[PDB]
């Protein structure tokens, strides 16, 4: 078994530019470093600009989690100027965000994560009749042998061309000891990967119905939204049809596949756990009360879910000691600093362009596992029902959630819960219009001096944008992004970040093809343009 | 089947919104594009291989005797000898300098790759440049498909034209295809009769905005922006002004600095 270093650079099937370094001893990871290798400096660029312009710049933090930063910046400036947006603006903003979750998580599972678990080439060996019986046993949607043979025939032609394209040099080519699925399950997953390529077009289109376009929506303003056409029955019906189809795919395709893969990889309940969790809540009734959100905020330390702590936004500090910025002083983001200073890999013990956010000094996982576990522990009835059903189907106890497998399952749970909740929000929105409320934007005034903060729980977790307005301009603007929490480096107390800590203990069967490292890293759904900005 | 043309897709200083836009391809869809039309031989967002295996896949594609087309997303950071952006511990400037002169054709996809984009906005701490600007000394002349992100119709149409004709289509003075970028957004806009009548919405909350009046007083950059947004739309369904929001000028060079404040004209 292997002892020595392993470097994965680039980590593919993420957003952005990540280098993972590990030290392996006798076949298990004993140390890890998360190195983000692109900086853009959007916070520097924003200084001095009109606060109304911020959302347009910050949306370009990330086009995978598109919309989320426009929403965070608009919430931030809304908050700074003290505007209470109309009910319909909250509904429309919430509906577009719900649609973003569905798009993002579907694409993550199939197009980013699944090639760590699915040997596409082994699908060529499959018996399509057996595969169809399996597929039809796990879903109410019935699949026939001919349906899957059509996929197998297309794949065969592609592989026999010799041009493997995105599968070139895959870790599974020729077989790999860490790839466990049978040919039939590989064929089912491959068929659904291909189906998801077309389904995600619809899921993204749902955002454009109200939000102009995807990627990079263009319907938010300080004070509300601009899309008067979103009040019309025709646009609402268009959104509703796309949502319904997307939800059917979640319920009938994604969740069953997630469960069939998780059952085959149950050993992955043993790896990739973390200690502490933070979440901001999402889908407000009241833009100024996080506790009015469908998912509520909370903080948990050392897996102590009986003692959820309230979220105190003043307990966030972003460290730079192990990052490529000047000095070593952590800052709260209303006093944030973005002062690049590169020292190369491990120069002066610095190894990333991400800052290292800490909450009360602790490294915090954020994202679906945090949102799901915290909501479960707050008694959220929909999250409890789906989570319990998933654990029962897999035949595991709640402890299994603290793992790479658990995190992957939580992403599915979140998707299912949000898919259902979008229908509730949609009905509430219709009901509001029917009462005669046709207002979508409220007037406001720019203060010369103000502070503001906006909170979004994005697909990867707790996103916050922080503004200091001075002379009516951007004095300071700081983004603290979910992947910054999860994938940032060590802090000035030398505490490993969640991704780094989670990698300790990872087995590596073949150091040339370290798929186990990818499985854990991908389970966090890294977004490095987000983390660094 | 016939050999499919090889595409090497590079990611520099980018947000991945351009990659995501390609996933939105419609008739043809992205599955058809990568199974039938093209061979997508390197693409960090979706490729199976990682690390050394991904680097080897890149080398295999670039050195193929069959040739390749490069599609490039993101600006190239040039400050401090390129160190603000690295892949496999090589600067993006070095990677693009080595690869792009070997391509049979280069397409710069998105305003970042074409013109420098969001990270090139003042004060441009990373010294980000568009592809042609960064690599002019090497003779690279990428076809520029602008927008933040562009319409994926425009990428697919350019690729199809090149494969059929073995040449770039007619290009404008910013190296953008005239078949997509030959008209202003504004001359194509449904609100143009209101513009002509001097019927401007004074605020987003106004009855005039509700009635679909022109967004020029609220900052619309349609009159100074070349793109096909009102014609093709996005996602087969909408575009900014039809969603009630001004155009921000996102297919134009330097738009982050030239078109701001976004809510003024
Ligand atoms: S052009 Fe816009 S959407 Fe494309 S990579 Fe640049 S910032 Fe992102
Ligand atoms: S809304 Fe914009 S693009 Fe349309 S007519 Fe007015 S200025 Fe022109
Ligand atoms: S902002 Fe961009 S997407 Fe079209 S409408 Fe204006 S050129
Ligand atoms: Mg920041």
């Amino acid at each position: 078994s292997y002892s020595g270093p392993i470097v994965v650079d680039p980590v593919t099937r993420i957003e952005g530019h990540l280098r993972i370094e590990v030290e392996v001893e006798n076949g298990k990871v004993k140390n890890a470093y998360s190195s983000s290798t692109l900086f853009r400096g959007l916070e520097i660029i924003l200084k001095g600009r009109d606060p109304r312009d911020a959302q347009h710049f910050t949306q370009r933090t990330c086009g995978v989690c598109t919309y989320t930063h426009a929403l965070a910046s608009t919430r931030c400036v809304d908050n700074a100027v003290g505007v209470h947006i109309p009910k319909n603006a909250t509904y429309i903003r919430n509906l577009v965000l719900g649609a973003q979750y569905l798009h993002d998580h579907i694409v993550h599972f199939y197009h980013l994560h699944a090639l760590d678990f699915v040997d596409v080439t082994a699908a060529l060996k499959a018996d399509p009749a057996k595969a169809a019986k399996v597929a039809s046993s796990i879903s109410p949607r019935k699949t026939t042998a001919a349906d899957l043979k059509a996929v197998q025939d297309k794949l065969k032609t592609f592989v026999e061309s010799g041009q493997l394209g995105p599968f070139t040099n895959a870790y599974f080519l020729g077989g790999h000891p860490a790839y466990y699925l049978d040919p039939e399950t590989n064929l089912i997953a491959t068929a659904h990967y291909l189906e998801a390529l077309r389904l995600q077009v619809k899921a993204a289109r749902a955002m454009a119905v109200f939000g102009a376009k995807n990627p990079h929506t263009q319907f938010t303003v300080v004070g509300g939204v601009t899309c008067y056409d979103a009040l019309t029955p025709q646009r609402i019906a268009e959104f509703e049809a796309l949502w319904k189809e997307t939800k059917a795919f979640v319920d009938e395709v994604y969740i069953p596949d997630l469960l069939v893969v998780a059952a085959a990889y149950k050993d992955w309940t043993q790896y990739g756990g973390t200690d502490n969790f933070i979440t901001f809540g999402e889908f407000p009734k009241d833009e100024y009360d996080l506790n009015s959100r469908f998912f509520k905020p909370g903080v948990v330390f050392k897996r102590d879910f009986k003692n959820i702590k309230p979220f105190d936004k003043m307990q966030i500090e972003e460290h730079v000691r192990h990052s490529w910025y000047e000095g070593a002083e952590a800052r709260h983001p209303w006093k944030g600093q973005t002062q690049p200073k590169y020292t190369d890999l491990h120069g002066d013990d610095r190894y990333s362009w991400m800052k290292a956010p800490r909450y009360m000094g602790e490294p915090m996982e954020t994202g679906p596992l945090a949102q799901v576990l915290i909501a479960y522990s707050q008694g959220h009835p929909k999250v409890k029902a789906v989570t319990d059903a998933v654990l029962a189907k897999l035949g595991v106890g709640p402890e299994a959630l603290f793992s790479t497998l658990g995190r992957t399952a939580a992403r599915g749970i979140e998707t299912a819960v949000i898919a259902e909740y979008v229908g509730v929000m949609l009905q509430e929105y219709k009901d509001n219009i029917a009462k005669g409320d046709n207002v979508i934007c409220a007037p406001w005034e720019m203060p010369k001096q103000a502070e503001g903060v906006g909170f979004v729980n994005a697909p990867r977790g707790g996103l916050s944008h922080w503004i200091r307005i001075e002379d009516g301009k951007i004095g300071n603007f700081q983004l603290v992004v979910p992947s910054t929490w999860t994938l940032g480096p060590r802090c000035d107390k030398n505490k490993l970040s969640p991704v780094e800590a989670s990698l300790i203990g990872t087995p590596v069967a073949d150091a040339k093809r370290p798929v186990e490292i990818l499985r854990t890293v991908h389970s966090f759904d890294p977004c490095i343009a987000c983390g660094v900005h | 089947g016939p050999r499919r043309p090889s595409v090497v897709y590079l990611h520099n200083a980018e947000c991945t919104g351009c990659s995501e836009s390609v996933l939105r391809a419609f008739e043809p869809y992205i599955d058809t594009l990568i199974l039938d039309t093209l061979s997508l031989d390197y693409h960090e967002t979706i490729m199976a291989a990682a690390g050394d295996a991904a680097e080897a896949a890149l080398e295999q594609a670039v050195n193929s005797p069959h040739g390749f087309i490069a599609v490039v997303e993101g600006g190239i950071p040039t400050a401090a000898n390129g160190i603000y952006g690295k892949v496999a511990n090589h600067t993006m400037l070095d990677i693009c300098s080595r690869i792009l002169p070997k391509a049979q054709a280069v397409i710069a996809y998105g305003t970042c790759a074409t013109f420098g984009g969001v990270q090139a906005a003042k004060p441009n701490p990373t010294g980000a440049k568009g592809v042609n600007d960064a690599l002019k000394h090497l003779g690279v002349k990428a076809i520029n498909i602008a927008g933040c992100p562009p319409n994926p119709y425009n990428l697919v149409g350019t690729i199809v034209y090149y494969l059929k004709n073995k040449a770039a289509p007619e290009l404008d003075s910013l190296n953008r295809p005239t078949m997509f970028f030959g008209q202003t957004v504004h001359e194509q806009c449904p609100r143009l009769p209101h513009f002509d009548a001097g019927e401007f919405a004074p605020s987003f909350e106004s009855e005039e905005a509700r009635k679909g009046w022109c967004l020029y007083e609220l900052g619309c950059k349609g009159p100074v922006t070349m793109n096909n947004c009102p014609k093709i739309k996005f996602n087969q369904t909408n575009w900014p002004v039809d969603a009630g929001h001004p155009c921000i000028g996102c297919s134009e060079p330097d738009f982050w600095d030239a078109m701001t404040p976004f809510y003024q004209n």
